[PDB]
């Protein structure tokens, strides 16, 4: 069986790291891959031995010594995902998966502008939500603490034209944006547009 | 090297009959069927060469029929549906050459029942005045809620176009009603624009949302509408 670490992994953009996989009986071959958030297993390497190039990833696998890593430099977003290794055993053509990594890029946001907007139902006025966006990502989003609100999670999304990159959460219920997120802790220059 | 799987979700009730099919790309004899779990385990189920199975599971553990016949699709069948069945199938091609390479899967997921089975509503949220002017930019929200399993698919559609820049979607639904296992779901997504272009009243904008339900074989012995597979979307146009 495998290895592999480190289980889970934050890095900043632009930054670099390495993923290992250690083997616990001799492998012949290793295939790495990343799995997006639609389940896509995609293709990163197949190595037999030595070392391979493929972008900003760089993966080297030795049987003899039963290792194989596999290098990030430079992180985008479109590299977060779950990494795997895969191998195949020496004397079987099944693989055998390591545990997995799973990698978050954290935005480098250049201009923080932390705010809340309300925001209305096309259709119908009086339904509304709640974004508050363009903190930097130094900031975390706490869930609601009562039944009838909702909020999600910080997402960060990438325009890429403008090259600029913003993080955003969302919150509804059946209230006032002002006090939406208040059990979160916010930046103190936050933005509540007087409406 | 490009498999292809469907349907890409499942859903059962106990003791009914799951079938997914694979096809391998052709020049592709190989094809292994995968099981992953939500813990990111994968266990192998069996392999074919040809029409001949290679290796398989341990025996007292196969809770699967599958074949690849000739010139038609591999395809992998439980017949009596069960909720420890719940999982990311996957299935895998290779041509010698040992490298694998996997299908977008099929994501079956086992219920009691299929009696709380709904289709999302949608709603799309305009840019407020405030962000515009503060920010120079507008984003729109999309909401997906009432739906259950959390089996959709959201994209968004500029001027009939699927865009995916500016756009961010939640990786995780959240719980309508977390207490009941049984919840169901609602989904957010931002499609952020610049401020000319949301105030451009020719453009159009379309969140839609592609829900996997029943299919015209499930049986629906109910008074509402059958939550069959559908899209469901909601609009909006640029405004000055």
């Amino acid at each position: 069986q495998v290895e592999q670490s480190p289980s889970a992994l934050s890095l900043h953009e632009g930054t670099g790291s390495a993923l290992r996989c250690n083997f616990t009986t001799t492998m012949r071959a290793v295939q790495w891959f990343q799995q997006n958030s639609r389940g896509s297993l995609i293709n990163l390497f197949y190595l037999a031995s030595g070392t391979k190039e493929n972008g900003r990833l760089k993966s080297t696998f030795n049987s003899k010594e039963s290792y194989s890593t596999l290098h990030i430099r430079d992180a985008q977003l479109e590299d977060s995902g779950t990494y795997f290794c895969a191998a195949l055993r020496a004397t079987n053509n099944k693989l055998t998966f390591g545990q997995g990594t799973v990698l978050s890029v954290i935005p480098d946001i250049q201009n923080p502008d932390p705010a809340v907007y309300q925001l209305r139902d096309s259709k119908s006025s009086d339904k509304s939500v709640c974004l508050f966006t363009d903190f930097d990502s130094q900031t975390n989003v706490s869930q609601s603490k009562d039944s009838d609100v909702y909020i999600t999670d910080k997402c960060v999304l990438d325009m890429r034209s403008m090259d600029f990159k913003s993080n955003s959460a969302v919150a509804w219920s059946n209230f006032a944006c002002a006090n939406a997120f208040n059990n979160s802790i916010i930046p103190e220059d936050t933005f509540f547009p007087s409406p | 090297s490009k498999v292809i799987q469907t349907p890409r979700y499942l859903v059962k009730g106990q003791g009914q009959k799951a079938k997914m099919r694979c096809i391998p790309e052709k020049g592709h004899p190989v094809v292994f069927w995968y099981q992953q779990n939500k813990n990111n385990e994968f266990k192998f189920l069996i392999n074919f060469q040809n029409q001949e199975v290679l290796q398989q599971i341990d025996m007292t553990e196969k809770r699967f029929s599958a074949e690849c016949p000739s010139n038609s699709p591999c395809s992998l069948e439980i017949q009596s549906s069960e909720a420890g069945d719940s999982a990311l199938y996957l299935c895998a091609s290779s041509l010698s050459q040992d490298t694998q390479y996997f299908g977008p899967g099929t994501r079956l997921l086992v219920l009691e029942d299929l009696k709380n089975v709904f289709p999302p509503e949608v709603a799309v949220f305009e840019p407020s005045e405030a962000e515009i002017s503060h920010t120079q930019k507008a984003t729109l929200v999309c909401l997906a809620t009432g739906f259950y399993p959390d089996h959709v698919e959201l994209s968004w559609w500029v001027n009939g176009k699927e865009v995916h820049s500016g756009v961010c979607t939640d990786p995780q639904p959240l719980k309508e009603q977390p207490a009941l296992n049984d919840s169901r779901y609602a989904l957010s997504s931002r499609l952020r624009v610049s401020a000319t272009f949301w105030q451009n009243p020719r453009n159009h904008f379309r969140c839609q949302v592609q829900f996997y339900g029943l299919s015209e074989n499930d049986e629906w012995t109910q008074d509402r509408a059958k939550p069959v597979t559908q899209i469901v979307s909601a609009e909006a146009w640029g405004r000055a």
